[PDB]
């Protein structure tokens, strides 16, 4: 998606920054974001 | 600010990758593919 | 002799990766920031 290519920098970082980020906090987004498609989850019952 | 060699996308036409030297233009790369160029240029951008 | 052979040793094991052969099916191919002109990068012979 982000059309990078350096092995380096793609491979040296992370989704989450850890210790500013808890991961109690990391596991209820994770798991309460889906259940819903950001996709096609678009409907808005009638007009997406 | 880059050359249009640099934006590279991986599927689809790249309308934002030709490049060619214009005659009447510092004999230097000139796109010439889109229509309209909206933006909101830096207020005072120093680079490096 | 091993030339050929022991130049892969060199080209792959630096961490920038700006160039990469193949043995077979030879797509000698390099970074995008370096001209990519007459657009066929194959392998022909010991000169690429």
């Amino acid at each position: 998606q982000l059309n990078v290519t350096d092995e380096q920098k793609i491979a040296e970082d992370n989704v989450i920054n850890r210790n500013k980020f808890p991961l109690n906090k990391l596991v209820y987004t994770v798991q309460a974001l889906e259940s819903l498609s950001f996709l096609e989850g678009r409907n808005s019952l009638d007009g997406k | 600010l880059l050359p249009f060699r640099f934006y590279v996308k991986e599927t689809s036409p790249n309308y934002l990758e030709t490049a060619s030297p214009d005659a009447l233009y510092g004999d230097k790369e000139v796109n010439g593919k889109f229509d309209v160029v909206v933006s909101n240029p830096p207020f005072s951008v120093d680079l490096d | 002799k091993n030339w050929q052979r022991i130049v892969e040793a060199k080209l792959e094991q630096q961490k920038h990766k700006v160039a990469e052969i193949s043995l077979e099916n030879g797509t000698v191919n390099y970074s995008k920031k370096i001209k990519h002109n007459r657009n066929l990068k194959a392998l022909t012979g010991d000169e690429e």
